[PDB]
């Protein structure tokens, strides 16, 4: 990797697009709401509150398309999150090797106290695997969080 | 019966998973 | 030590409720 193109970009913008059909450019309580009412649920305001601000920078509520992107690829309440991402990899792996392992996933989940199969996790990784070898890396892990 | 995963319902699900986390530990 | 929770805390939150939804939609 020795190149950028734009296919990037318009990948995350269209990403952005999708739930922000208001035209504003922001993803605040009412529209995760709105969305949620349309096919058939009712949430409960608080926890649509809360969900967004853990991660939030200004803990503000309204997503603007840089603080919706933040979420998406760089992550917490922090600047320059791409590295609290290679960190959060390197607690959950036992190496790090920008990749996260299936059994990885499971021991560092079991080790609170949650014996569960490892076949509901894989589910969830092959349902929007890249590379296909049984890990998940910076790219698979943002874009499978990021389907578009 | 799912024939093929579309990208939009699966942001959703997991979206539906950040609610799910939040509910459960706060649930007094 | 410790006192606030860091982003590795809020991952296994999110980890764990993601993999539920998994159990909520497909499992029969
Ligand atoms: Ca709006
Ligand atoms: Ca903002
Ligand atoms: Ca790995
Ligand atoms: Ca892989």
């Amino acid at each position: 990797a020795d190149q950028l193109t734009e296919e990037q970009i318009a990948e995350f913008k269209e990403a952005f697009s999708l739930f922000d059909k208001d035209g504003d450019g922001t993803i605040t309580t009412k529209e995760l709401g709105t969305v949620m009412r349309s096919l058939g649920q009712n949430p409960t305001e608080a926890e649509l509150q809360d969900m967004i601000n853990e991660v939030d920078a200004d803990g503000n509520g309204t997503i603007d398309f840089p603080e919706f992107l933040t979420m998406m690829a760089r992550k917490m309440k922090d600047t320059d999150s791409e590295e609290e991402i290679r960190e959060a990899f390197r607690v959950f792996d036992k190496d790090g090797n920008g990749y996260i392992s299936a059994a990885e996933l499971r021991h560092v989940m079991t080790n609170l106290g949650e014996k569960l199969t490892d076949e509901e996790v894989d589910e969830m990784i092959r349902e929007a695997d890249i590379d296909g070898d049984g890990q998940v890396n910076y790219e698979e892990f943002v874009q499978m969080m990021t389907a578009k | 019966g799912s024939h093929k995963k579309t990208d939009s319902e699966v942001q959703l699900e997991m979206i539906t998973a950040w609610k799910k986390f939040v509910e459960e530990k706060k649930k007094k």
